[PDB]
RNA sequence: AAUUUCUACUAAGUGUAGAUGGAAA
């Protein structure tokens, strides 16, 4: 967990270094796909902060609208309205179909204050919210691997 | 208004503190009782092993239902493919067919048996159970969510992205095109068909099914997709043993045997990919080198098999061996022609007797362009370095005598190492401060790895023309096997270089999964976690689940003993958390947001797009505004107070100025007594924040990260700097004991090793032991902040650096330069070209309280080289230097951060990928590339902790005068202040006038000299000043298409340094050549004289005057004494610059030495590209080139004096 | 040779001067 930790970082950062001349296109679009590819090498490091309310973190438009003015194709995301990943509104919903659930077993009704109901919903919002970011992620990487197969470049 | 007033408050950051956490009172047996360690201990400990029992059950049920699919479009992907290409657009056919086979197996297993229950939550519960393995699964009874780190991959492994780790991918595009090349290659080995060998025991032990020829045939693909199924194949392919001395034999050896009549010619089966290190002690990792290179190691036999390879190497054509193009081309030039610069040339002569005209001369453009054609080219072919090589060079026995002595080397290095995988060996100290047992290892692995490297040119990165994939498919067969090299190499040093003690640490979660992730009032019975300051011992508390509120019913108690205690309200993430709440449910039913209110923000027209309307959100903005007044938490707790209607032009706007105010920790008091009776009822944990400053000893400055969390809680936080979320806790084990740590004894005459302290030896009156930090353990804290979390002066920062210095009439530069003598040198220029301030960066002052102790690093540099020469040049010697360097390059920092401040400047920074290091330099490429990061990371956010934190270039307004770094490319040519500049003649150059030489003057022959002596304008001497003047123009010569005077009138005097160490002198050994030749040489133009010779020593001892002549630089390099650049022609004032000459004033107008001349060049270049900064419009300032050329930069160095 | 951590220290005596953005493969 060094040793693995450095190699897997300069070879990556051979080949972005490698690759900035296979392209031989109209321009420097190597300089939006690294940045890019670290966006996601961070969304994809840690997604789990993304859940908490106010971790040290902070789209589709707005990569679209970097991503536009290179001249790239565009991404064709899975969504552009994100306002309803659930992360720490844990005062401000309910509609869940798992009611069901939690009332085949004893649990208790809806409302949060008994101990045990709590982490059975923060289990379903959290695996919501992962489930959700990686098919964000997934467009990213099949954005990457679309550009790679089309002009012949290494990205992951 | 200075150049530094602009560039605060630019952009956002995220640094990360790290403090230790000690518990107070009877915390820690508290802990100890209620047995809080032991469960995340094996929380930590008992991941990997429940992530092997779900491999397990993954493996079985991939295995289970691959049983259960036999494959319909197979044959129809088959016989298409294999139909002999023509496929206007039927390939496509081809590729949709693929996908929709990876589709059907996608399908088999969305309906395999459930499958919607594989990476939920009941997949540690329920299926998992039906040992003792019962505990270890349910383990984590009240704890999911860490498996969702790995219920995302492995359900990525069940996908049809064609993904690398997936099955899919593989079983239809690397299993099928090797099973249906099988296929096709079964039609090559009919030929040699005996059934006594390959049906008469095969199919008898094998299997009992259809004959061999049913797994060449494509209708058992669908029974050869299980992982049994590719253990059948390769059986049938390698040879299964089934448990008895036999050896069965298999197809590789029954197509070997064919090259019985020296021609085998036939492709062998490929073997088929199958469905799914050290480091801890001494005896294990001896046993596993021993393992992975004894005497039958199949890295070994990969050796022999590449060496009987390239002895049997001539039956191969010459027309396929593809050697690499790049780096080691240098070295095979070495090795095959006899110089590093030989393959070049006749690739340039090749290029220019093509594109060069009819004359001769070149551009500088044109070389630039003919070295980017020469790095165009993949690769090259053997049969063209034959057309290089001229007679009696047959590369088919040169390269082959080459790699047998290198295997040959290898086998005297084993002839070395043969002790060492000896059944009976022995362990006699560890490997810390054993010596020749890893320097044997070292030799080993360094001589393997030294093969590997010089073999690996002979790929040419593949997709070429009919290349020999007769001995490509060996070669790449051996190959893999010698790349697990490394697996090694990166095993055993890291295991050695690693410190004695070790730094494992798991997180910390007190028996819940939601554990501090905010510090929110009104949540924080919840995270469970708040932070106490009293007087200035700081504390962190945690509250026990059983006893979640034991710190609501506390009164503001009024005898004096308190805590204060944060609030710290922070509302989150203002974009999308109020539309969150406002229309979920409750708000609707508590405050009804009107009909057009629900419409338009269904609709959402306060979003951009066009459908964007001022009148019509700014409705919504006054719902927003009116809800929040009536909402409870958020009436009270803040002091919300907004602009009005007409002032927000976009609710991003609104969004901004809420995201702005909501934040504000303030402290509400408690009692003591109730609170530390408390946390002796254990319903209470409390830690106390430290680190050594927090002690009540500290007599200076604090650590720049205290500075920050001692301005978390000041009233003057203003600045917008906000403790946020997501903290962690950590927990470490003592890798140390207490009693074999070397300690000094107290009140004895301690030794010192900085030489350059008065105090040279003291003493104190306690113990200091070596390394106390990890004799027990430690909590570490992290507590992570988010400084200049909303930012104001936000614009492009490349620009606006430029708009700056156009309008600047006097910029500061400073340059920065490596060099020999010295390890980096700074030299300030003004911007007329002044040396302000010139001195070197070997000592290090450290100006504390009044006193200016330095300290030197070069001669640590070389005192620890030393060591390295002496100890044969091992790894702990080399990462000690390394990490020195890294010091090094982080205490040089301050010194580039105070200078900046103090010169109001723009940094210029050698630029690396037009650079040609020199080796000789101390700090290297890589310590260079880590300056970079440790450079523009710090001055991310530049702050000096002296100063006052309220005022400008304090710790709460830094400047921002960078971007964050991006990718090793992507720092170049210009970052915020720090400007890439290209190094290109900026060390051998006369500072006074700019002549720089450009004459190849190594001798080759007289039939060059003849012309190169003839070519001068006026070799003569004056003997009224005793000089050999001589006299040229610079267009008579190849390869000058950059200078700009070209009227040098050269001279002699000053005596230069040669090899052979050779000292000199030059205008008496001009004298003496001249006089052993005999010459009346005092009238002038004596080339007429010079140009009647014909002994070859002569003009032999005349180039190597020449180039003496020349040759500006003289280093003695055994001493630091004499490094003196001078320069052989005078300027205006007939007076020839000699460093010498400048070394001993005060402050100079010229460059001291040879690397303060290299830093002065630098910044001449970055003066000139000011200079073109003055000279555009503002609407082309973000294209105005920087990278300047040579022509225009000795055109420049040389009109700047005038 | 004391260190949240790293480098050089012993720097007025349990530390000094610069640095450090953490978890994750
Ligand atoms: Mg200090
Ligand atoms: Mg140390």
């Amino acid at each position: 967990s060094k040793a693995m930790y450095e190699a897997k970082e300069r070879y990556a950062k051979k080949k972005m270094q490698e690759n900035t001349k296979i392209d031989t296109l109209t321009d420097e679009q190597h300089d939006a796909l690294a940045q890019l590819c670290a966006f996601r090498h961070k969304f994809h490091s840690n997604k789990d902060s993304l859940f908490l309310s106010e971790s040290a973190f902070s789209m589709q438009s707005d990569e679209n609208s970097k991503l536009r003015e290179v001249g790239l194709p565009t991404i064709e995301w899975s969504f552009y309205d994100n306002s309803h990943i659930p992360d720490d509104s844990f005062r401000e919903w309910f509609n869940f179909a798992n009611y069901s659930e939690l009332s085949e077993t004893i649990g208790l009704e809806l409302d949060l204050d008994d101990d045990e109901t709590y982490e059975l919903v923060y289990d379903e919002l959290y695996t919501e919210a992962m489930g959700e970011y990686e098919e964000l992620n997934q467009d990213i990487e099949k954005y990457l691997r679309r550009i790679d197969e089309e002009h012949g470049t290494q990205y992951c | 208004m200075s150049k530094l007033e602009k560039f605060t408050n630019c952009y956002s950051l995220s640094k990360t503190l790290r403090f230790k956490a000690i518990p107070v009172g009877k915390t820690q047996e508290n802990i100890d009782n209620k047995r809080l360690l032991v469960e995340d201990e094996k929380r930590a400990e008992d991941y990997k092993g429940v992530k092997k029992l779900l491999d397990r059950y993954y493996l079985s049920f991939i295995n289970d239902v691959l049983h259960s699919i036999k494959l319909k479009n197979l044959n129809n992907y088959i016989s298409l493919f294999r139909k002999k290409t023509r496929t206007e657009k039927e390939n496509k056919e081809l590729e949709n067919l693929e996908i929709n086979l990876r589709k059907e197996i996608a399908k088999a297993f969305k309906g395999n048996e459930g499958y919607k229950s594989l990476f939920k939550k009941d997949i540690i519960e329920t299926i998992l159970p039906e040992k003792d393995e019962i505990a270890l699964v349910n383990s984590f009874n009240g704890f999911t969510t860490a498996f969702t780190g790995f219920f995302d991959n492995r359900e990525n492994m069940f996908s049809e992205e064609a993904k690398s780790t997936s099955i899919a991918f593989r079983c239809i595009n690397e299993n099928l095109t090797r099973y249906i090349s099988n296929m096709d290659i079964f039609e090559k080995v009919d030929a040699i068909f005996d059934k006594h060998e390959v049906q008469e025991i095969k199919e008898k032990i094998l299997n009992s099914d259809y004959d061999v020829e049913d797994f060449f045939e494509g209708e058992f693909f669908n029974f050869v997709l299980t992982q049994e199924g590719i253990d059948v194949y390769n059986a049938i392919i390698g040879g299964f043993v089934t448990e008895s001395g036999e050896k069965i034999k298999g197809l590789n050896e029954y197509i070997n045997l064919y090259n019985q009549k020296t021609k085998q010619k036939l492709p062998k089966f490929k073997p088929l990919y199958k469905q799914v290190e050290g480091y801890t002690s001494d005896e294990e990792v001896l046993e596993v080198f021993r393992n992975t290179l004894n005497k039958n190691s199949e890295i070994f036999s990969s050796i022999k098999k590449l060496e009987k390879l390239f002895k049997n190497f001539d039956e191969y054509s010459s027309a396929g061996i593809f050697v690499k193009n790049g780096p080691a081309i240098s070295t095979i030039s070495k090795d095959i022609f006899g110089e590093w610069n030989v393959i070049r040339d006749k690739w340039n002569a090749e290029y220019d007797d093509i594109h060069l005209k009819k004359k001769a001369v070149v551009t500088e453009k044109y070389e630039d362009d003919r070295r980017k054609s020469f790095k165009k080219i993949g690769s090259f072919s053997l049969e063209q370095l034959q057309e290089y090589a001229d007679a009696d060079l047959s590369v088919v026995e040169k390269l082959k005598e080459i790699i047998i002595q290198k295997v040959d080397e290898i086998y005297k290095v084993y002839g070395s190492s043969e002790k060492l995988f000896d059944a009976d060996f022995v362990l006699e100290k560890s490997l810390k401060k054993n010596d020749a047992v890893v320097a044997i290892m070292k030799d080993l692995l360094d001589s393997v790895k030294s093969f590997e490297n010089y073999i690996k040119a002979f790929f040419g990165e593949g997709k070429e023309t009919n290349r020999d994939e007769s001995f490509y498919g060996d070669f790449v067969l051996a190959y893999d096997i010698l790349l697990k090299v490394d697996h090694i190499y990166d095993a055993i040093r890291n295991y050695v270089t690693q410190k004695p003690y070790s730094k494992d640490k798991f997180k910390l979660y007190f028996q819940n999964p939601q554990f501090m992730g905010g510090w929110d009032k009104d949540k924080e019975t919840d995270y469970r976690a708040t932070i106490l300051r009293y007087g200035s011992k700081y504390y962190l508390a945690i509250m026990d689940k059983k006893y979640a509120k034991c710190l609501q019913k506390i009164d503001k108690d009024d005898v004096n003993g308190n805590y204060e205690k944060i609030n710290y309200k922070l509302l989150p993430g203002p974009n999308k958390m109020l539309p969150k709440v406002f229309f979920s449910k409750k708000w609707m039913a508590y405050y009804n947001p009107s009909e057009d209110i629900q419409k338009i923000y269904k609709n959402g027209t306060f979003k951009k797009g066009d459908m964007f309307n001022l009148n019509d959100c700014h409705k919504l903005i006054d719902f927003f505004k009116d809800s929040i007044s009536r909402y409870p938490k958020w009436s009270n707790a803040y002091d919300f107070n907004f602009s009005e209607t007409e002032k927000y032009k976009d609710i991003a706007g609104f969004y901004r100025e809420v995201e702005e105010q909501g934040y504000k920790v303030s402290f509400e008091s408690a009692s003591k007594k109730e609170v530390d009776k408390l946390v002796e009822e254990g319903k209470l944990y409390m830690f106390q924040i430290y680190n050594k400053d927090f002690s009540d000893k500290s007599h200076g400055t604090p650590n720049l990260h205290t500075m920050y969390f001692k301005l978390l809680f000041d009233e003057n936080n203003h600045g917008q700097i906000r403790l946020s979320g997501g903290a962690e806790l950590f927990m470490r084990r003592a890798s140390l004991k207490k009693e074999e740590l070397v300690v000094h004894p107290a009140n004895s005459p301690i030794a010192n090793k900085n030489p350059d302290n008065p105090k040279k030896t003291t003493t104190l009156s306690y113990d200091v032991y070596k390394d106390k930090r990890f004799s027990e353990d430690q909590y570490e804290l992290h507590i992570p902040i988010a400084i200049n979390k909303c930012p104001k002066n936000i614009f492009k920062i490349n620009t606006e650096v430029r708009v700056l210095l156009k309008h600047d009439d006097n910029p500061y530069v400073i340059g920065i330069d490596r060099g020999e003598r010295n390890l980096l040198y700074i030299v300030v220029v003004d911007g007329k070209g002044n040396i302000v301030e010139q001195y070197s960066l070997n000592e290090i002052i450290n100006n504390f309280n009044g006193i200016r102790i330095k300290t030197d690093y070069h001669s640590l540099l070389d005192k620890k080289e030393k060591e390295r020469f002496e100890a044969r040049q091992n790894w702990t010697s080399i990462e000690n230097i390394k990490e020195l360097k890294a010091g090094y390059i982080s205490q040089v920092v301050h010194k580039i951060c105070e200078l900046v401040e103090k010169y109001d400047a723009v940094i210029a920074l050698e630029d690396l990928n037009s650079g040609f290091k020199n080796s000789r330099v101390k700090v290297e490429k890589q310590v260079y590339q880590k300056f970079e990061k440790m450079l523009i990371d710090k001055l991310n956010y530049m702050v000096d902790k002296k100063s006052n934190p309220c005022a400008t270039g304090g710790a709460l307004k830094g400047y921002q005068i960078t971007n964050k770094f991006e990718s090793f490319k992507s720092m170049s040519t210009q970052n915020g202040f720090i400007f890439y500049i290209p190094a290109w003649l900026t060390s051998k150059i006369d500072p006074s006038t700019g002549f720089v030489n450009l004459l190849k003057t190594k001798y080759t022959s007289i039939a060059d000299s003849k012309k190169f002596i003839s070519s001068f304008d006026r070799i003569m001497y004056v003997p009224e000043e005793d000089l050999f003047e001589f006299a040229l123009d610079y267009k008579n010569f190849s390869r000058t298409d950059a200078d700009y005077i070209k009227k040098w009138k050269l001279y002699s005097y000053g005596n230069r340094i040669r090899i052979f160490w050779e000292e000199v002198c030059l205008t008496s050994a001009y004298k003496e050549l001249f006089n052993k030749y005999g010459i009346n040489y005092q009238q002038g133009d004596i080339r007429a004289l010079l140009c009647e010779q014909s002994d070859k020593a002569f003009y032999s001892s005349f180039m190597a005057l020449m180039s003496l002549m020349l040759q500006m630089r003289n280093s003695i390099t055994g001493r630091t004494d004499v490094d003196f650049l001078i320069s052989p022609v005078k300027n205006s004032d007939g007076i020839f610059y000699d460093s010498r000459n400048y070394e001993a004033q005060e402050n100079a107008i010229l460059p001291k030495n040879a690397d303060a001349n290299g830093a002065y060049n630098i910044a001449r270049k970055v003066l000139w590209a000011i200079g073109q900064f003055k000279k555009a419009e503002d609407e082309k300032l973000d294209k105005v080139k920087i990278a300047i050329s040579n022509k225009e930069w000795l055109e420049y160095a040389q009109t700047s004096v005038k």
